């Protein structure tokens, strides 16, 4: 009966320690996907993960 | 000019001897000032001066 929920719990970053568990070398493809999720997020376009924010236009603000 | 301004006995405050200009080109972002673009541009007013550095004691800087 209780079907599914999706509320925001989320709270403390569960991302932190579910990277701290895994082991250091997943690390940087994990914090790699996030920033290029959050990354194409705030610039509104999809972003190769070698290319330069600069050649993306990744200004001050940004 | 300084020979012509001379030649009429004009009043001479101060005397300018060289200016440059130089562009920081491709920096960080389009604000961002290049410290090597800003040291060229030393260089080539000091050349264009014809004068030493040790010579100057007082700098006026954008601040
Ligand atoms: C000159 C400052 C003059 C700014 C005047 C703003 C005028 C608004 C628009 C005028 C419209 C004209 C009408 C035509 C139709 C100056 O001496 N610059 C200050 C020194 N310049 C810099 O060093 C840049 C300053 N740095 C920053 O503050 C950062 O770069 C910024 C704010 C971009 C953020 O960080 P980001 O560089 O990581």
């Amino acid at each position: 009966m209780f079907a599914s929920t999706g509320q925001r719990s989320r709270g403390p970053s569960k991302f932190r320690m579910e990277l701290l568990s895994l082991p250091q070398d997943e690390w940087a493809g994990r914090l790699r996907r996030l920033l290029v999720e959050q990354a194409s997020v705030i610039l509104r376009r999809t972003i190769d993960a070698d290319r330069s924010f600069i050649e993306y236009g990744l200004d001050s603000l940004g | 000019r300084l020979p012509d301004a001379l030649r009429d006995g004009n009043r001479i405050f101060a005397v300018v001897r060289g200016t440059a200009t130089n562009q920081d080109g491709r920096t960080e972002t389009l604000t961002m000032p290049s410290e090597d673009a800003q040291v060229a541009v030393y260089r080539a007013a000091l050349a264009a001066a014809g004068v030493q550095p040790e010579t100057v004691g007082v700098v006026e800087a954008h601040g």
